[PDB]
């Protein structure tokens, strides 16, 4: 027979392989698939990679610390200068993808501690100034593979126009105003240290058009969140690493051009 | 017409999401790991019309190797009479190529192709007017009577087997069917030829250890057949091997370091087989 | 490394592993020649 | 009495089907009685890795855990 | 119903061994013991077939798995020789046959580490410790019984210490880099998962039937592929137990009991 807990995952060039996960979410119930004529909105000739694009890609990794009060991603700007599939989102003024996300953390059986992974469409987040609504720049809003993290204070700014461009990313309201206890309305799998040790969410593109432009909107964004404290007993600060591994899949592109080169830092 | 096996075609395939795990595996099960491409990557059809020809046994062992080097020197001088023929003990332990692709079984069992090849010179300062040479090559088999000189009555070979070469014809050749005593020959033998027993303990002498002292294919016996001449003939003789209709079995690792003779003792000079590299990331 | 390697309380913290290369199913030579690594006198 | 059989593809002959033609075809007779004498066997690819790769005693599955 | 490849039940005459973990169980090359067919038998005399009386699991003495071990060697016919009815059969006749069943036993808690490669050698043969002359070992030192021997790491001959072998761990005191030992039938005890190996023999000779006090055909080898390791002490040790039956054993040529250079 077969367990549920070991898994392997292949797309593309790579395998991911685990030994403890709780299965694996598809979120609404539904697959990534490429558009159907009958739903389609551009004219163009699509661009269909098969196995350029649709590899896992490893997110540059962040650290669970005790103080740590969560992270984030945009996630078609996560992936933005991966390969081929970071070239056709900028070569392209439109594209569709869904993604198959994939959350790792390591802990030993002394250990405990609990990981949230969200995965939340339209993730909007609130501006860091009292003197202005809907205020963030193009960088802030988009900083790639490093993501971002959420706080536990809120602090804007009403005279500093630098801070006020930055997100109030508060952990507790998720950034937007929303009690985070409720997340779980949203697509999501945990990694309780003492059952999994990964996650794994397919993600369908969930939009109100079939195709968007990537360059400007982010379908989805990756919301994980300390549940549960770190700790090991056996140390005055435990720091395990989360690793956030990522591939599109069913991707496709219309609308050749220049390539666009974005407003960076 | 029957086309030869091929090698492993690999069959199209996409992605997984299942709880069917190819990758993973134990090794301590003492299996190897059995994942190919289509485990792990997505891949693509191809047919493979390649096959392993070059690779079997036969391909692998099926050429010629120089064994053993016999030196003959046909001579006037008196001090030199003795030198006029040699014997040789028939082995492929003389040469490192063929032992050591033998090496990589246990046991095997093959006929055996000789071929001989005769080159001379004449060693001396002051050459002159010799006339052809021939010789002779008369296998003696273990047990049998081996000459005390080249003009010895054993050479007269009525029960032995004898070639005869008339030197600058097509270099002599013949073949040898299996001759082992057991049903395969050994190449390694745990174990000593005698047991001693109780009465006579010693640890010295105990000589009888390995496949050495169980093997005695008897020797070949050279010689020139011609009379002395004035001027010396030096005379290399070549004895090459080609096993052949060869089955192997219960395979072993190669040899990494030198031979020191017959067994599998090892040179304390040279028991340092592999380069060092830089650094476990070097690439 | 992915991640890190985790060691609990009272475990060893320096591991080993242990590489092993084979050839695959399809798999060939092509031509045979002497082997470079052994010589004699 | 000769016997005939099927020689390895040549470098014009480009067909891999190696069932092409009847001239891929070469006569052997045997001139000696004793068989040590015979020329090289026929190739034969039968081939049975498993016997040294995986000589396991019960059944092992590829997507099976090695381990159960 | 809840069968698993984790546990096994050996058991042969009198003697049962239950193993909890362990990674199925090799049989090498494919192959069973068998008893010898009339189709391949050079032995006139009517065979003896101890069966169950030989045909029984003995433990060797145990051997210490230290972090400075390099690994141990038996041969084994050799090291049954003295072992019950199996033994005493060997002497009694000229010639027998069998085959094994291999059994290496190590225990260690959760939070050791380390693994041992077992091997087994068909024609075991090994290098002297000396380079006065070549193939040049004494019986008694190539027959040490279920004493075993050990592999060292360094290389010292002699020009009495040179009867001996010259057991280094990397070359497998042969010349030959154990990287390559897994091609011999083998099996690993990865203390990470396993505690036991197992491996079935069948006989393996040029011959049908061989002299069992002059050729030892099989031999075995243990050799760390890992160090033993625990955080509590610099000399953690794990004993490793050894235990072997013949299978199939068959005996043919009854004379005098021999009785060979004993010390
Ligand atoms: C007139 C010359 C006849 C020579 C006959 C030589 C007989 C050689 C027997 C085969 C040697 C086998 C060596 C081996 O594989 O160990």
């Amino acid at each position: 027979g077969y367990s549920d807990r070991v898994r392997q995952i292949t797309l593309g060039n790579s395998t991911i392989t685990t030994q403890e996960a709780a299965n694996a979410i598809v979120a609404y119930g539904e697959w990534p698939t490429y558009i159907n004529d009958s739903e389609a909105n551009p004219v163009d000739a699509p661009t269909e990679p098969d196995v350029s694009s649709n590899r896992f890609y490893t997110l540059e990794s962040v650290s669970w610390k005790t103080t740590s009060r969560g992270w984030w991603w945009k996630l078609p700007d996560c992936l933005k200068d991966m390969g081929m599939f970071g070239q056709n989102m900028y070569y392209h003024y439109l594209g569709r993808s869904g993604y198959t996300i994939h959350v790792q953390c390591n802990a030993s059986k002394f250990h405990q501690g609990a990981l949230g992974v969200f995965l939340i469409p339209e993730f909007v987040m609130a501006c860091n100034t009292e003197s202005k609504t809907s205020y963030v720049s193009y960088i802030n809003a988009n900083p790639g593979e490093r993501g971002g993290e959420f706080t536990n204070t809120y602090n804007p700014s009403n005279t500093d126009a630098s801070e006020g461009r930055k997100f109030a990313a508060l952990d507790y309201l998720l950034g937007s105003g929303v009690l985070a206890g409720n997340a779980f309305v949203y697509p999501h799998q945990i990694i309780n240290l003492r059952t999994n040790n990964s996650a794994t969410i397919v993600v369908p593109y969930v939009n109100s058009l079939v195709i968007d432009c990537m360059a400007k909107h982010n379908n989805w964004g990756i919301v994980i969140l300390p549940l549960a404290p770190l700790a090991f007993a056996a140390t005055s600060s435990p720091q395990v690493p989360i690793t956030v591994t990522i591939a599109p899949m069913c991707t496709e592109f219309n609308g050749l051009r220049n390539i666009t080169v974005p407003v960076h830092q | 017409v029957s086309q030869p096996p091929s090698t492993q075609s690999t069959e199209a395939t996409s992605g997984v999401n299942s709880q069917e795990v190819p990758a993973l595996t134990a090794v301590e099960t003492g299996a190897s790991g059995q994942a190919i491409p289509s485990d792990v990557v997505e891949t693509r059809h191809v047919v493979n019309y390649k096959t392993r020809s070059e690779s079997c046994l036969e391909s692998f062992f099926g050429r010629a190797a120089c064994v053993t080097i016999l030196s003959l020197t046909n001579s006037s001088k008196s001090g030199e009479e003795k030198k006029h023929f040699n014997i040789w003990n028939i082995t492929y332990t003389d040469t490192v190529q063929l032992r050591r692709k033998l090496e990589f079984f246990t046991y095997s069992r093959f006929d055996l192709e000789m071929t001989f090849v005769f080159t001379e010179n004449y060693p001396s300062t002051a050459s002159g007017e010799v006339r052809n040479q021939v010789y002779q090559i008369m296998y003696i088999p273990p047990g049998a009577p081996r000459p005390s000189s080249w003009d010895d009555y054993t050479w007269q070979s009525s029960s032995n087997p004898s070639i005869f070469y008339m030197y600058g014809n097509a270099p002599p050749r013949m073949s040898i069917p299996y001759v082992g005593i057991a049903n395969a020959y050994s190449h390694f033998y745990d174990g000593f030829a005698r047991v001693p027993l109780e009465g006579e303990n010693t640890d010295a002498g105990d000589t009888f250890y390995g496949l050495v002292s169980i093997n005695d294919f008897g020797v070949l016996a050279v010689r020139a057949v011609n009379r002395s001449n004035p001027h010396t003939i030096h005379t290399s003789v070549r004895v090459y091997m080609k096993p052949k209709h060869i089955r192997c079995w219960c395979p072993r690792p190669p040899r990494a370091v030198l031979y020191r003779g017959e067994g599998v003792d090892m040179i304390s000079s040279a028991i340092l087989p592999l380069a060092k590299v830089d650094s476990i990331t070097t690439f | 490394y992915q991640t890190r390697i985790v060691v609990p309380a009272s475990t060893p913290t320096s591991m080993f592993m242990l590489g092993f290369v084979s050839a695959c199913p399809d798999f060939s030579v092509r031509l045979l020649r002497d082997t470079p690594h052994i010589s004699q006198s | 009495g000769a016997q005939v059989s099927t020689q390895k593809t040549g470098a014009h002959e480009n067909q891999n089907v190696a069932a092409n033609g009847s001239t891929i075809n070469y006569t052997t007779i045997n001139y000696y009685k004793d068989s040590a004498s015979n020329s090289a066997t026929r190739q034969d690819l039968s081939q049975d890795p498993s016997k040294f790769t995986e000589p396991v005693k019960d059944l092992m599955l590829k997507t099976a855990p090695a381990l159960n």
